[PDB]
């Protein structure tokens, strides 16, 4: 029997795996930790070698063939192994494409826009021009600050990225994949499972399918939003057209959350802050972390490992070493659990304690699982997993429980619809522009878009789907989608729409079992042992059975659902629908851009 | 006859994993002397009192001794399921017993400060279908002693040693001594069978 000749590899895999990729981890964190120039060559050196293995391990594991293999994870794990992608092309054509994904990649780190007017303001991305589009109100400078990064930086791009589908697609094609779209889309793929399957053409559906309901909510939230923009750009923005590209409150409108302060439902009552109340208390940056840590416990989730508190690095050192600013968390290997964040005595930090621990709380569930199946079920669970404990740690409850807040304290009803439009602005304000970006993404690797038609397609649906007109005509030399950091990176973008799916599929799940009295938005599941236990069965899962049944452990359903999401904003959306009464629901198309 | 603590007094004294254990039976204990020859830090006794630790003569007195930091002290507190617990010590609380820390001052020559502190972080079977976690008993000591006796010399060195089916594999953490060389003691006191004769000098 093949089976156990592939037992053996497989074991031998196992830890010549396990003790190459903890190295090349390492030298990851080292270099993120302290950045000089040793630094980086040993990160480099270490990635190599690692990568060297993985491709000489992946080429043999294809002696197995998988038709005779009987036992699901061993086949679960062959299939990992087995499954190649661009290392099937000529030399030439894979060394033309890395260095087609090298310049688009440069070009957008290094591409600088500069004022019409003033020919010494020529802006990076980063710094100038991401603060220039999120903290402006100049209609002028916003629009200036939109065209120069659409055109300085996305116009060489279409020549880089007109050859990047075809040597995409033909990968994707020498892969028995019908183009680069269903490559991407065979991540949701589950086979030989006996009700559990899940075809790669079933996403699309699904996604149309949510969609298709998510549509009225952000309706009412465009309409009010619209009705709001008004006053500060009069005599700008139609009444019932759609709504300027560059004034949504950053370079491409992603998100809404920073259109907030222009249209705060009540004014007068201000939205919970316990900044203050944590500088009143001496909280230093090891506290939030043991508060965290102690939320997480509450609910029967194990503690903190030992090496956690000695090797992770909570607050930003001071003898001038240079680090990496943003918040990880990070799985090094051999049961070494680390979180990198500059902690600040603030709420946003808070959360995001607990946002990075939720990470680590999920990495410690699957560490007993052989080193393919050492994931998430998919790539929108871990997200996921990672948003429900930041939704109970922000509540009233639990503020005034862990002392942040007077014991008096009274939650108002007024607070309550601040923090659930603030809350839809991220949430249901970024549902449909990712949704139409992967749409377009998928069309032009299917060849339906043809690349003289390429921005036609792209503004149609964007006024069409996300309802927002371009400011400028834009003709076919620009590349306005590549201009987005993923799509200039190569990355998938529907990760970040199942993520808000399962997100308060999760969440809705846990508080009914938690025996929870009132609307979602409130629950907390802090103090519940119970709901702990469910969680931690699909956490403990890893990426070991598929992920229908691993939702199922949690949720008793297979299929993504967007019920619960409507749950959550029922009273935003009544309130929405009251204040849309003497105002204008839907846009108009090819009218007023 | 005065009980030999010759042995904690000579030597580098082992890691918490392969830690030493000395049976006392028979003899007369000053343990005060001994506090005295350290800097004691902490001091935690269950179902046993530090003055009825003193005093008291048992059957049998057995000091389970080996380097450990005072930092790390609250992860061997009882409940709390960590690495140290399931790798390294488990106490036995069947008995009475007492966490001693203490910490040894440097004109005490006579004692060799090892390089680093070091612990078992992981130490399981290995198969194809995942990891199987061995854990500690209470009071006894881990089944990856031979394995892990060959020693660690950096941070999260692993061995393996191939099985009939599959493999064992043990992991070490390696963490540095600076300042005076802590280490703990824990001591179990029986009153079974034979002879409270290990009294108070
Ligand atoms: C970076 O910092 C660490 C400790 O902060 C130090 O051990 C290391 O040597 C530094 N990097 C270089 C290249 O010296
Ligand atoms: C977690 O650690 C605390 C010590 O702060 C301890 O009281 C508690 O029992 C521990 N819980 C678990 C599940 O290990």
């Amino acid at each position: 029997t093949t089976e156990d000749l592939a037992k053996t590899f497989l074991e031998k895999f196992n830890y010549e795996a396990e003790e190459l990729s903890y190295q090349n981890s390492l030298a990851s964190w080292n270099y993120n930790t302290n950045i000089t120039d040793e630094n980086i060559q040993k990160m480099n050196i270490a990635g190599a070698k690692w990568s060297a293995f993985y491709e000489e391990e992946s080429q043999h594991a294809k002696t197995y063939p998988l038709e005779e293999i009987q036992d699901p994870i061993i086949k679960r794990q062959l299939r990992a192994l087995q499954q190649s992608g661009s290392s099937v092309l000529s030399a030439d054509k894979r060394e033309r494409l890395n260095t087609i994904l090298n310049a688009m990649s440069t070009i957008y780190s290094t591409g600088k826009a500069c004022n019409p007017n003033n020919p010494q303001e020529c802006l990076l991305l980063e710094p100038g021009l991401d603060d220039i589009m999120e903290n402006s109100k100049d209609y002028n400078e916003r629009l200036w600050a939109w065209e120069g990064w659409r055109s300085e930086v996305g116009k060489q791009l279409r020549p880089l990225y007109e050859e990047y589908v075809a040597l995409k697609n033909e990968m994707a094609r020498a892969n028995n994949y019908e183009d680069y779209g269903d490559y991407w889309r065979g991540d949701y793929e589950e086979e030989w499972a006996d009700g559990y399957n899940y075809s790669r053409n079933q996403l699309i559906e699904d996604v149309e399918h949510t969609f298709t309901q998510i549509k009225p909510l952000y309706e009412h939230l465009h309409a009010y939003v619209r009705a709001k923009l008004m006053d500060a750009y009069p005599s700008r923005i139609s009444p019932t057209g759609c709504l300027p590209a560059h004034l949504l409150g950053d370079m491409w409108g992603r998100f809404w959350t920073n259109l907030y302060p222009l249209m705060v439902p009540f004014g007068q009552k201000p939205n919970i802050d316990v900044t203050d109340a944590m500088v009143n208390q001496s909280w230093d940056a090891r506290r939030i972390f043991k508060e965290a840590e102690k939320f997480f416990v509450s609910v029967g989730l194990p503690n903190m490992t030992e090496g956690f508190w000695q090797n992770s690095m909570l607050t930003e050192p001071g003898d001038n070493r240079k680090v990496v600013c943003h918040p990880t968390a990070w799985d090094l290997g051999k049961h070494d659990f680390r979180i990198k964040m500059c902690t600040k005595v603030t709420m946003d930090d808070f959360l995001t304690a607990h946002h990075e621990m939720g990470h680590i709380q999920y990495d410690m569930a699957y560490a007993a699982q052989p080193f393919l199946l050492r994931n998430g079920a998919n790539e929108g669970f871990h997200e996921a997993v990672g948003e429900i404990m930041s939704l109970s740690a922000a509540t009233p409850n639990h503020l005034k429980n862990i002392g942040l807040l007077p014991p008096d304290f009274s939650e108002d009803s007024e607070t309550d619809i601040n923090f659930l439009l603030k809350q839809a602005l991220t949430i249901v304000g970024t549902l449909p522009f990712t949704y139409m970006l992967e749409k377009w993404r998928w069309m032009v690797f299917k060849g339906e878009i043809p690349k003289e038609q390429w921005m036609q397609k792209w503004w149609e649906m964007k006024r069409d789907i996300v309802g927002v007109v371009e400011p400028l005509p834009h003709d076919e030399t620009y590349c306005d989608p590549a201009a987005l950091f993923h799509v200039a990176n190569d990355y998938s973008f529907i990760r970040y729409y199942t993520r808000t799916i399962y997100q308060f599929q999760f969440q809705e799940a846990l508080c009914q079992i938690a025996k929870h009295e009132g609307p979602l938005y409130k629950c907390d599941i802090s103090n519940s042992r119970e709901a702990g236990q469910k969680l931690h069965e699909m956490l403990s899962l890893g990426r070991s059975k598929p992920w229908t049944f691993a939702l199922e452990r949690v949720v008793g359903a297979k299929t993504m659902d967007v019920r619960p999401l409507l749950n959550y904003f029922e009273p935003l959306f009544t309130w929405l629908k009251e204040q849309n009464r003497n105002s204008f629901v839907g846009w108009n198309t090819d009218w007023s851009p | 006859k005065e009980c030999d603590f010759s042995p904690m007094l000579q030597g580098t004294p082992p890691p918490i994993y392969d830690f030493k254990r000395l049976v006392f039976t028979n003899c007369n204990y000053n343990l005060t002397k001994l506090l005295n020859l350290f800097q004691v830090s902490e001091f935690s006794c269950h179902q046993v009192s530090p003055s009825s630790l003193a005093t008291g003569c048992y059957s049998s007195l057995t000091v389970d001794y080996f380097a450990y930091p005072t930092s790390m002290s609250s992860y061997l507190q009882p409940g709390f399921a960590g690495e140290i617990v399931k790798f390294n010590y488990k106490q036995d609380f069947s008995s009475p017993t007492c966490r001693v820390l203490a910490t040894v001052p440097s004109n005490l020559t006579t004692i060799t400060k090892p390089s680093n502190y070091v612990h078992l972080t992981e130490c399981y079977k290995g198969t194809a279908y995942g990891k199987n976690y061995l854990y500690n008993a209470p009071g006894g000591y881990t089944p990856c002693l031979s394995l892990a006796s060959s020693g660690f010399s950096s941070d999260r060195q692993s061995h393996r040693q191939q099985l009939s089916d599959g493999y064992l594999v043990t992991t070490g953490s390696v963490y540095a001594v600076n300042g005076n060389l802590q280490m703990a003691f824990i001591i179990s006191v029986q009153y079974g069978t034979d002879t409270n004769s290990v009294c108070p000098m």
